[PDB]
């Protein structure tokens, strides 16, 4: 062919600290939207960078709401949100599919900041979060699923309370994957960080 | 005496046109004229083709309706008029196809028998016409090609493609104002022209990707065509006695879920086709 | 709409359906606060119907059931 | 000499054209007249349509002069 | 007159093209007639060849069918 | 230039690099429309004529900023 | 006699716009026209109503000086 254009596999793929594999359904493609978010000592001012609109804002307070729920489990203190200005970029800062379907995603992106430790790569996330930090039910569960394993990405993150569409999958699709379930935001941002404080 | 006066009229019309035009326009007036009587024709398609003809036989060595009607008269030929292959509704069939082509979501191929098994009952024509356009929704790539072509293959009729990246007018989903040269109509009945029939089946692919902001605003020239007593109504600005289109399949590849318009976003059955596996597609490749 | 989505869909009509069931379907089906998804779902309902009456018959004159809404 | 030729029998072939899209073209504007008085038209409304009936009596078969009017 | 002036006067210019005039599209006359055997054998070429042999015959400065068979 | 000049005379061709790039219409590309005056052969059939054979070695020269008059 | 001189040429044109060329809209603009010259308006509105009068009288297909100077 010639020399390889990607990496041979998006198994590794050097699992950075503040990588948040965004599961989007772009138009052409499905796209890991990589986005990230670095912790600084800072105002509290939530910085509205990288194109955010009117819900993205609110979705990354939200992730902060129930990030000050349950600060212990990320390295935070309790007053760490008024002095914390958190900068973010989002290609496609517009959203694609006009949904916060990376919210979760975008939760990851801070929460891997404020840890200031791996977000571990190759096992890509896809969910919308909670005032209540949960994860509530996502339409188009396949496209996010096999937008990853098309990325050839393994382990895959979807909604517990979406066990239901899980029999409907079809059944040569998940014997190359694992989709582990997330009722709540507080497991799904636990898991893909090995070292969540 | 009238009959023969019928007869050197027309005789001697054809006559000195060949004489005095490049061959009655490079032998392609006469040659559309005889191709109107081998395709059937609906009897305001024979009007409508004598018109372009005469819009041809004003000049067909000066103006460029010599050329540009030439082109009319081609397209009323073209697209065989009052032309039906013998389809076959069938289910196991159309089973044991989606079969052979390669493995699949296979999620999509029980809304295909689902769809089908409503296309087998009798209320009406064929069957009553209430239904969803099932829009595949998803990425490129993806058999959107492959399995809309085995499903072709399966009822058998004429598989086409037609992406719609970005038409601004409804100038490519009608003709253009054609009184100059250079109009065209659009692709959608250039592969109608293509396909051999009356009645085929299709893909239509990459519709978020369009755009509209002038006067002739294309989505409504595509609810124009989708709705199913209009396409056997729709004319282009090319076209002016409308094509018997309305006996279709039609399965429909967006990619974009939201961009696409609310007014056709109605009459639509979501097909969730991400992208395969890994080892779909290494036996896709391995053994196709 | 039963009468009205099962007649317009093709068929004649020639299986049925119970009410035990609806109640499920408007209850965990369609959440809407309109009508409309209602006849969507009974949509469904002609097209898993016309399936599994038409891929191979376990009968020739069914009723649909809450206890197989899931099923269906 | 070539030039007033080639003008004559154009001249001839345009009106034997004019002939033909003549003989061609019927049972239309007819069909427009008599959708004409079948509706109980008010006698201004009557009028704007004697007035659209005068804007065809024009070139027809691709030309917009009294093809619009036909539709109209 | 300045319409008819200006079309007898590129009337002379054609004739000034014809008689005296060598370079014209009567120049590349003579290669036609003698470059016809050359087109190819496959019927492609061939057909298209004879039949731009007699669209071409009229005159290659005012007749506008001739000009473009002439440099076809 | 050379550079295609090698390539077909390395292939035992005839390189003609042809005038594609900012032609106004389809004309020296496609051929200026038929059946009237106005055209001029395309550099595609200048090259085509200007090798004898066929199969020739052919350069379209500067595509990059191309554009047409013909709507299309 | 001179506003009156270039009034008569002016009804003399809009006379050959009304037995043929499009009938000049069944004189659609001729009821402007007479409109114009049959209310009293200032002169500042009749100097350019009669330049209008002058930017009149074109093609009639979505063009800035026949349409938008009708409604004007
Ligand atoms: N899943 C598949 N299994 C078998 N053959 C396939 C499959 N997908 C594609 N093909 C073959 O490849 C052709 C086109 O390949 P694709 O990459 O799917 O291109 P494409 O589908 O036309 O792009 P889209 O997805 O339709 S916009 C099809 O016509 C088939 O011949």
């Amino acid at each position: 062919l010639g020399i390889p254009r990607y990496r041979p596999d998006k198994a590794e793929t050097e699992p950075q600290v503040g990588t948040a594999q965004g599961l989007a359904w772009t138009p052409v493609g499905g796209t890991l939207l990589t986005i990230e978010v670095a912790a600084v000592p800072g105002s509290g001012k939530l910085s509205l960078t990288g194109q955010l609109g009117e819900v993205m804002k609110e979705s990354a307070q939200a992730a902060l709401t129930y990030l000050r729920a349950h600060t212990q489990d990320y390295g935070l203190p309790e007053d760490f949100y008024n002095k914390v200005d958190l900068h973010v970029h989002v290609p496609d800062g517009a959203t694609p599919k006009d949904g916060p379907s990376a919210g979760i995603t975008m939760a990851t992106a801070i929460a891997s900041a404020l840890s200031r430790r791996p977000a571990r790569m190759d096992i890509a996330m896809t969910g919308e979060v909670s005032l209540r930090g949960k994860v509530m039910p996502i339409g188009g569960v396949k496209e996010k699923l096999l937008a990853a394993h098309q990325a050839g990405i393994h382990k895959i993150v979807l909604p517990k309370d979406n066990e239901a569409q899980l029999e409907e999958l079809p059944k040569e699709v998940l014997e190359g994957l694992e989709i582990k379930l997330v009722e709540d935001v507080g497991e799904v941002l636990e898991y893909l960080l090995l070292p969540e404080p | 005496d009238t009959n023969q006066r019928e007869s050197y009229l027309r005789e001697q019309m054809k006559a000195i046109q060949k004489e005095l035009g490049g061959e009655d326009g490079l032998s392609d007036l006469e040659a559309l004229r005889k191709k109107i009587e081998e395709v059937g024709m609906p009897e305001a398609v024979k009007t409508k083709a004598l018109k372009e003809l005469d819009r041809l036989e004003r000049m067909q060595q000066g103006s460029p309706e010599a050329t540009v009607a030439r082109t009319y008269l081609d397209w009323l030929t073209e697209v065989p008029w009052s032309k039906a292959d013998p389809e076959v509704l069938d289910i196991n069939h159309t089973r044991q196809v989606l079969d052979e082509d390669h493995y699949g979501l296979k999620d999509v191929k029980e809304r295909i028998l689902e769809y089908l098994a409503v296309r087998q009952l009798t209320q009406g024509l064929d069957v009553r016409n209430k239904a969803p356009i099932l829009v595949l929704v998803g990425p490129p790539g993806v058999g959107k090609t492959s399995l809309g072509r085995s499903i072709a293959r399966s009822m058998n009729r004429k598989f086409h493609r037609i992406s719609l990246g970005g038409v601004r007018d409804e100038a490519e989903i009608r003709g253009h104002r054609r009184t100059y040269i250079g109009a065209m109509p659009g692709k959608l009945i250039h592969a109608m022209k293509q396909v051999g029939v009356i009645n085929p089946v299709i893909l239509l692919d990459e519709i978020d990707k369009m755009s509209s902001d002038w006067r002739g605003d294309p989505a409504s020239a595509m609810l124009e065509v989708l709705d199913p007593e209009q396409n056997n109504t729709f004319t282009d600005h090319y076209l002016d006695v409308p094509y018997d289109l309305s006996k279709v399949f039609f399965i429909t590849t967006a990619n974009t879920l939201q961009t696409i318009p609310r007014p056709l976003l109605d009459r639509m059955e979501v097909i969730e086709i991400p992208g395969y596996t890994n080892m779909e597609k290494q036996a896709i490749a391995r053994q196709y | 709409l039963w009468p009205k989505q099962v007649r317009e869909s093709g068929m004649e009509g020639r299986i049925e359906v119970t009410d035990a069931a609806i109640l499920r379907v408007i209850s965990e089906y369609t959440r809407e606060a309109g009508v409309r998804g209602l006849e969507r779902e009974l949509g469904k309902i002609a097209r898993k119907g016309a399936k599994f009456w038409l891929e191979g018959a376990w009968e020739g004159l069914r009723t649909i059931d809450a206890s197989d809404i899931p099923t269906y």
